[PDB]
């Protein structure tokens, strides 16, 4: 099972992310089989003239 | 094959259902019944665990 955590709360700073207590309540509990060892996240580039 | 012929001639809709188990969390159940919920009363209950 492949669970996933999440818990949105409003900030504003530029960086040095700030301190403080955080629950992240269950998402979903998908049912895979697969061997998770490696992973690599993805962003959005901006096209314009 | 004609609509009257003999026996070994008539269509046949053939599925063949194949339950296999693996590793990975089993997702194919059956259904779980559920009777009705008394309240004030020395019962037994049966949740999901
Ligand atoms: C890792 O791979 C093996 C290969 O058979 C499998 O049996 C096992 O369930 C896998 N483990 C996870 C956590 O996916």
């Amino acid at each position: 099972y492949f669970k996933i955590y999440s818990k949105h709360t409003p900030i504003n700073l530029v960086r040095d992310l700030p301190q403080g207590f955080s629950a992240l309540e269950p998402l979903v509990d998908l049912p895979i089989g697969i061997n998770i060892t490696r992973f690599q996240t993805l962003l959005a580039l901006h096209r314009s003239y | 094959f004609q609509p009257t012929n003999g026996v070994g001639y008539q269509p046949y809709r053939v599925v063949v259902l194949s339950f296999e188990l693996l590793h990975a969390p089993a997702t194919v159940c059956g259904p779980k019944k559920s009777t009705n919920l008394v309240k004030n009363k020395c019962v037994n209950f049966n949740f999901n665990g």
